[PDB]
């Protein structure tokens, strides 16, 4: 009937998300793969038409798409913001996410563990280097961290505007529906919890065996595709031998033409299958990259009100980190804890009038009614300042009798 | 020439993507016009073909207090 | 056969129905609290008053039209059954997949 | 430029949305489908390379994807909540959905 | 072999489409069932409750 | 037609215009279309 539970404490938490953004760029030459160092076969290969042009166009498109994905995900900011030399932010410690001052590679320590944890001119098969180097992506990430720490969400919607980090956290608590004094009397506790959570993420990433499986998946898929493409080159495909020189040597040209055609057909089919699988995988990776860019904008540059988009709990802020083929998000959220039961009422009947809370809920403490906010237990005396009156006491089901204090009442003179 | 150390077969410049012949390397950084690879782009000087390292953006520092 | 077989799904329909029942019970009994941490109970009338405050309408509107709102919800839920039953192409997408 | 319209009543409505979540898991047999369980053909079939491994890998990946889809959609709740035995929620009829 | 390869390719394309639909359904669950959504026409026509 | 009230946007609940539901911002010769009316002050009749 009239039971409600309100949390009396909270625990702020940090969680990790891994998202692939791009895959390797591969280029394939037909003649070398199908039949290389043999101009005799090269003469016959031209008879099949424009298959090579189609294959090269498809590979070039899915190679350009990777640079497009990386640019879309990481080049969100227009200017390279720099962190102040004094790394004091009201008790919050960002040493594990900011770049290392000793400058071994201009990477944060967590980024170092990410780059160490995940592994990262063949027979006609080549790989192309990505347009953006790891240093440039790390620089973009550093700019994003500096902007989101120094200015808040203002830098992502216009000119960058500085604000102390404590006041930014007060803004964010106001955003999640909790008053700012809750931060102002618990700043030290919140800073300690944040530092402990960052340390726990450090240890969990250092210790987990299969935390970064989503990038190993892409790397292994590319490796197995290339390996099976090379392995298929040794199959007979119905000919007497898999060596083109051998079939030229051991048979007459008119009879060897059929076996050459069989080899050509088999190798072309295998290469076409490779291209099709690459196209499908590229589509999947493009969808993942679009998701990563959307998450970057929503969670890093702002504060999303969507439920589970930026981690479990009420979202406060997020921090991006770089990975060899993806991005890593550290979502800081607010989780209530230590809840207590009270008995509640929908309205207060006073002087034949129904009073409703303005921005809170009625709780009774058993024998004394108060007004408190929903997400944190903080009782207060019911007055006319925090309640509004509308209607009589006969329309509301469950109304209860109590007195409403009038601030101007004691001023009788 | 992709993947070739062009110490083997006007200005000649060596890149992680390959060896570039006919483009002059300049130490200035501009926005990318023609992406070559490994962070090096090329453009028309306006006059000649030049190669350079792309610039991510303008440097900025917010006065945090 | 000709070598073409079908594998059974890991989750049976009973398990999915159990998950759905858990979600319904949680959302009816605790609102949106169960999806963000510990599940905190709250009377349904107050939860719906909060949900009216969420769309820009004051809660006294609900506290004065509770019976009407309940009747409208009940009529709509009752009509959903007939709407699904009578329509011959309501579940067209799943049939298309099959 | 000096006229507005403000509603004086309201109607609450319930609508249905249907979304496919998964499809059928299928398996294939190379020798049974192609060679028809004939010994002469099987020896010739292994000469064609590793196409069958590719097909088996693809179908296995599809099946695991279907299972992951179902788990992602339906297993979002940590605990199995239970509704109270006294099903009175201030005038509402959830019998059609419980 | 060609017939079987064609079947596999069509199955892969359909699996990708079904995966997209399942991701949409999961997002709908998280944002409409576990909370109240302010996005327009995402959880039905009207002001979502 | 004759009197002026304040209502919430999504529902018709007329209220008397007071100082509680209104805030003052500058003089009344800049806003285009501003009209003439009285604002009720609940404090004066009490005379604290
Ligand atoms: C607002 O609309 C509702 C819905 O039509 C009205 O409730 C109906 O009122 C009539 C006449 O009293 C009854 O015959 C119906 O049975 C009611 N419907 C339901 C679902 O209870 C209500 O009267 C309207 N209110 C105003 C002020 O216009
Ligand atoms: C249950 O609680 C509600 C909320 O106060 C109240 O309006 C209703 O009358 C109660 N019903 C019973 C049977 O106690
Ligand atoms: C921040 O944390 C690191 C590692 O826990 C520690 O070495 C450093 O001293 C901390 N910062 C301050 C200002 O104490
Ligand atoms: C709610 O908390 C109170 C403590 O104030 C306790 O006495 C009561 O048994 C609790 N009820 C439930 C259902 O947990
Ligand atoms: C709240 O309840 C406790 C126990 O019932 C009581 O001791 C205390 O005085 C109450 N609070 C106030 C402000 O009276
Ligand atoms: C509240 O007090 C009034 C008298 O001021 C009385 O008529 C009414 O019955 C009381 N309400 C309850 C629930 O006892
Ligand atoms: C090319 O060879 C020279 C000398 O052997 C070497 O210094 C250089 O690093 C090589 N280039 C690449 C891209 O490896
Ligand atoms: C660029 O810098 C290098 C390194 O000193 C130098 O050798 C080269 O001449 C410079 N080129 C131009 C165009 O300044
Ligand atoms: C309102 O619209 C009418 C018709 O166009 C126009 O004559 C009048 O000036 C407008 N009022 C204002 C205040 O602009
Ligand atoms: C609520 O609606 C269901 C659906 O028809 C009905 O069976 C049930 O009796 C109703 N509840 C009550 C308490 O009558
Ligand atoms: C409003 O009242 C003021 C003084 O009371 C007067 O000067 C002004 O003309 C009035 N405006 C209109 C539109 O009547």
């Amino acid at each position: 009937n009239n039971s409600i539970a309100i949390p009396t404490n909270f625990t702020i938490s940090v969680t990790t998300e891994i998202l692939p953004v791009s895959m390797t760029k591969t280029s394939v030459d037909c003649t070398m793969y199908i039949c290389g160092d043999s101009t005799e076969c090269s003469n016959l290969l031209l008879q099949y038409g424009s298959f090579c042009t189609q294959l090269k166009r498809a590979l070039t498109g899915i190679a350009v798409e990777q640079d497009k994905n990386t640019q879309e995900v990481f080049a969100q900011v227009k200017q390279i913001y720099k962190t102040p030399p004094i790394k004091y932010f009201g008790g919050f410690n960002f040493s594990q996410i900011l770049p290392d001052p000793s400058k071994p590679s201009k990477r944060s320590f967590i980024e170092d563990l990410l780059f160490n944890k995940v592994t990262l001119k063949f027979k006609g098969l080549t790989v192309l280097p990505p347009l953006l180097t790891d240093e440039m992506i790390a620089q973009y990430t550093s700019a994003l961290l500096a902007g989101t720490i120094t200015s808040g969400w203002t830098f992502g919607a216009g000119a960058a505007l500085q604000i102390p980090f404590a006041m930014q956290m007060a803004y964010r608590f106001n955003g999640i529906g909790v008053t700012q004094n809750v931060l102002y009397e618990n700043q030290k506790l919140i800073a300690n919890q944040f530092n402990s959570a960052i340390g726990k993420i450090q240890d969990s990433l250092s210790s987990t065996a299969s935390a970064l499986g989503k990038l190993q998946d892409v790397v292994n898929h590319n490796a197995q595709a290339l390996n099976t493409l090379v392995k298929q080159l040794s199959s007979k495909f119905g000919a007497i031998s898999s060596v083109l020189n051998d079939i030229f040597s051991r048979l007459d040209p008119p009879e060897a033409e059929v076996q050459i055609d069989r080899l050509i057909t088999g190798r072309l089919q295998s290469l076409q299958t490779y291209v099709t699988q690459q196209l499908i995988r590229a589509a999947e990776i493009r969808a993942s990259a679009n998701l990563a860019a959307t998450k970057m904008s929503e969670c890093v540059l702002g504060q999303s009100k969507r439920v589970d988009f930026c981690g479990k709990g009420y979202h406060l802020m997020s921090f991006p980190q770089s990975a060899p083929h993806g991005v890593v998000f550290l979502h800081v959220t607010y989780v209530p804890a230590q809840e207590k039961n009270f008995t509640t009422a929908p309205a207060i009947c006073h002087d034949g009038k129904a009073h409703f809370p303005r921005e809170g809920v009625f709780v009774s403490n058993g024998t004394h009614w108060f007004v408190t906010q929903r997400n944190f237990y903080e009782p207060q005396i019911i007055t006319t300042d925090n309640t509004f009156v509308s209607g009589n006491c006969d329309v509301v089901i469950g109304i209860v009798n109590n007195t409403v204090y009038d601030p101007l009442q004691p001023e009788l003179d | 020439y992709q993947g070739v150390n062009c110490t083997e077969v006007s200005n000649v410049f060596q890149t992680r993507a390959g060896c570039l012949i006919g483009a002059e390397y300049v130490n200035n950084s501009y926005e990318c016009d023609i992406p070559i690879g490994a962070g090096i782009c090329a453009s028309y000087q306006t006059q000649s073909i030049i190669a350079y390292t792309m610039s991510l953006g303008a440097e900025n520092s917010v006065a945090y207090s």
